[PDB]
């Protein structure tokens, strides 16, 4: 006697959905672990209709190929959420069933978010197109940098360090994560010498120059506080943690950068605690739809290049679901749900460290003109020529693919040739003798 | 990961049996038809890295040279397939504890003499 | 040819659809009456397909002569979410000056789940209001106090005392009675606070007041609501028409802010609704107000005048979740709010207490019976004889009997429990036509 | 404004939304510098979902500080900052007001009497001058037999 398992329910359009996938323990049937992870997310206790609140676990199906794993799929009433409240949805659908003592692991897939709710959040603070508006910046992806080393830097010079790559030719630079404020780099004074280094590079380059100023902080209070003060400068983008700093903190970020339109840039540290495992936890592609939801304007969704095939399909498939406004359900690209976003705006995907020159054209014609290809270190002449190497190889990209070549089979021969115009350019590319496996032949 | 790397070989073992495919229909041939062997060879020189980059080179001149080998390397790897595994394995294996062997044979010859 | 008539379009779930009713000008074709109405409303490097507004069905108004209906359906994205401001700017704004018409009515709307979900609505309503009133199981009682000004703001509070200990649940401000020089608003909201705290403790029953906020400036209106809300008390009042939507919208927040009921008076609607042929219908402004924010809502007087079958058809609008579209009713197209609460119909003017059991039948547990002035023997027993008389007719009805063929006893009976409930009838010989028998 | 002698010119834009603030603001550039005193919002424009508000002040600003160096005339658009709450209305105003912009847009009769009030004190305190935008007049003032006439509503405004 379980209602919990509805087998034939077919879900309204303004229900939540969420596909789980999960290991049942020796003995337990598919159906009752669905309906338990249903039971628990919404009502759960087991004269009204409670039939309204009561989620529904409508289908279950195993894994191909997979033995001993399920998917779930379960609907939730537009009722059981809070508005604009990511962190109240996930208390909601990840608060408890991940503890089963009948389960041997659970993770979380996809979630399809009603239009409905989807209306209901703030969602990125500008999003793709208006950030090309405001930073003038078209037709190409755009350039950043990290600078390494972390601390054992002071403010003068890691300021300097900064207009020598921003003054090189790229768009953007950033803090270390781990950089907030300690014993040696107040942030007050990484602030006041980052903010002169665009200042200057800016001018000096006739080009719009940012650096995300990693607002993270320990209390609202202070991450306040620096928003505030990188505000009082006229910096166009900061950067948050929004996984270790919390969604609460963030969605409350996200408001005040709309509101003093200031460009939101999210790293997701400590995100590969979650999202590493098969068989456990919850996926990034979630967290993206999240934090799509509570707000940003970039977000770091890794290279696909370093990491290979499978990570690929499924990269894709959740860069398709922070840029664009409706996503095919493809399972093949691991996207369970079709998703609407009722004309929110789309976050740009950051691609992200690991990744030299060489990585130019394959970039380009993986993430097109919306991505934000990032270059943490390094090149044999410091900071500026090694800006410009990159900057050259992206323009030269650019070209090549509007003129209308394979940047998979001419890669190589689009880099060589722009190289003869960029000796910086000549003098990375060279750094690397690349490898290429033939099999013996004659 | 892995789902990748056995796919890479499987694709090179194609492109690698196609080049053996050609080099049997060349001895097969190189008897009983000289001048059109010779021709053959100076086509695919340098061309065989790519497996199906040939047979699409090949089917855009000679149609049905091309079909040819496409029959002759479907029959080489539903015969010699089966047997692969094992010859590879072992294979390293072998080769493997023999380097370790002479490297700890090395091993020795660097401790008696330090 | 127009691409804003598009008679095949089936509307999307997330579209607003539009109901408008015209007659146009001698020689306009119907079709482009639509379609002009659809463009103006919405738009007029095209791919603006997407925020076109389309016509997507014209129909003759049964009987009537040069009367069409047109049906209209607008994007999610026409609408600043939120905004009842820019809802109507949106869809009344202009396509009522056209010179091709002779005149234009907006009829219904239906606002689509994902649009609903923007908007706060009520800050309490009924469900939540009960709990916090201490009130079930009958409609609730008020009642205006006569007249306005003349009356010094300690007598006007003796007077609500008398109403409220007389067995009241409710009493109201006239409802042009901001602040007026012989009775300044500050006076009035001390002396109604002391009546309510008096008559409340005597009775041991929740005693409220709908305290006038409405004013010149926002500010002025916050000042107002406020020092009510310093005083305790339960609720305010707010004409949202001739005050505006925008500073309404306000006052609904901050009332769920600081958890504080709604009343809302809908004075100047007759200058809009009450035409057939032209202007906006009331069921629009009411789903608008259901939509901007308000607890309760003048939803006018039933048993006076076609007005029923309409009315009747509203009222179910701003009190349920779900509702079918029903042509007879007025309901042109079905109605969702996704769990948005319901607003409070009252019934206002016209009324004394014969009407009582017609009252209850009609509108039910979850209604205001507002009963503006007069009982011969003054504000307490009248306030007690309407009292008895609508205690009589719950318990009736839950008996299980027929309001209709049966009011008159079930009046006429507790008639002789309640003395005042006596003289209140005796004041009213009833009129009934039999013809000449025999 | 500096304008003697003559009457005002100014100008919409067609069209309402499906325009980017980027390129709304060009539009409004090139009116203004083509020897125009004023331009002005569609009246629904308010801020929808593609082309919130903020933006559409941002680069309106920066046509008018442009093609007012450009021409040596002054210039202004009439930034509508008719608005669902009170809050908003004056959140849009305050930094209309913040850009330098010497005149706003308002919805007198769909926002109501009370916001509007509230409204043109604010103006004459910040020295901003105030357009206003009779939207949904016709469904009061249009009929010869029944509502208010429009010259009532004009003594009212």
């Amino acid at each position: 006697k379980l209602t919990y398992y509805t087998p034939d329910y077919t879900p309204k359009d303004t229900d939540l959905l969420a596909a789980f996938r999960f290991s049942p323990q020796p003995g337990v049937p598919a159906d009752e672990a669905g309906a338990a992870i249903a039971a628990e997310s919404s009502t759960g206790t087991w004269l009204t209709d409670m039939d309204r609140y009561k989620g529904k676990c409508y289908h279950i199906e195993p894994v191909q190929g997979e033995e001993n794993s399920y998917f779930a799929f379960i609907a939730y009433p537009l009722d059981l959420f809070e508005e604009g409240s990511v962190t109240n949805i996930l208390t909601s659908i990840v608060g408890n069933v991940f503890g089963f003592k009948a389960i041997r692991s659970l993770r979380l897939e996809d979630i399809r978010f009603p239009v409905a709710l989807v209306k209901t959040f703030q969602g990125p603070p500008h999003g793709i197109q208006v950030e090309r508006d405001l930073l003038n910046k078209y037709g190409r992806p755009m350039l950043g940098c990290t600078i390494k080393p972390k601390l054992g830097l002071s403010a003068k010079n890691y300021g300097r360090a900064v207009y020598e790559c921003l003054r090189g030719g790229l768009d953007f630079t950033k803090d270390d994560e781990n950089i907030n404020s300690q014993p040696f780099q107040r942030w007050r004074d990484r602030f006041l010498f980052v903010a002169d280094a665009i200042h200057k590079s800016q001018a000096e380059t006739g080009e719009i120059k940012g650096h995300y100023l990693n607002v993270t902080a320990p209390t609202c209070e202070e991450m306040m506080k620096r928003a505030e003060f990188a505000k009082e400068l006229g910096m166009p983008i900061i950067m948050h943690d929004f996984l270790t700093a919390g969604f609460t903190a963030n969605t409350t970020l996200a408001k005040w950068c709309r509101d003093n339109g200031v460009l939101l840039h999210i790293h997701r540290a400590m995100h590969a605690v979650i999202d590493r495992q098969r068989n456990h936890g919850i996926h990034f592609r979630v967290l993206a739809k999240c934090l799509r939801l509570s707000g940003g304007d970039h977000l770091h969704s890794g290279t696909v290049v370093g990491k290979l095939e499978g990570d690929k399909a499924s990269t894709l498939g959740f860069v398709d679901l922070m840029r664009e406004d409706h996503i095919e359900a493809d399972r093949s690209r691991g996207v369970f749900f079709t998703q609407d976003w009722a004309s929110m705006p789309g976050v740009l995907p950051v691609a992200s460290g690991g990744i030299h020159v060489w990585h130019m054209p394959a970039l380009v014609e993986i993430f097109g003109d919306d991505s934000v290809l990032q270059f943490g270190g390094g090149h044999p002449w410091g900071n500026a020529p090694g800006a410009t190497a990159n900057r050259v190889a992206l323009e030269a990209c650019v070209q090549a693919r509007n003129e209308g070549r394979d940047l998979y089979r001419e890669g190589g021969d689009i880099l060589r040739e722009a190289g003869k115009w960029s000796p910086e350019l000549a003098a990375a590319l060279d750094l690397w003798k690349e490898i290429k496996f033939e099999f013996e032949t004659m | 990961n892995l789902k990748q790397i056995a796919k890479d070989t499987a694709k090179t073992l194609q492109s690698y049996l196609t080049y053996q495919a050609l080099r049997t229909v060349l001895a097969q041939l190189g008897e009983t038809n000289p001048p059109l062997a010779l021709w053959l060879h100076n086509f695919s020189a340098g061309k065989v890295q790519d497996g199906e980059k040939y047979i699409e080179e090949l089917f855009l001149e000679k149609p049905d040279l091309a079909l040819r080998i496409m029959t002759v390397r479907e029959h080489i790897a539903e015969e010699i397939a089966e047997f692969l595994p094992e010859m590879v394995v072992t294979g390293i294996q072998q080769a493997n504890m023999e380097k370790r062997r002479q490297h700890l044979e090395r091993m020795t010859q660097v401790s008696l003499s330090h």
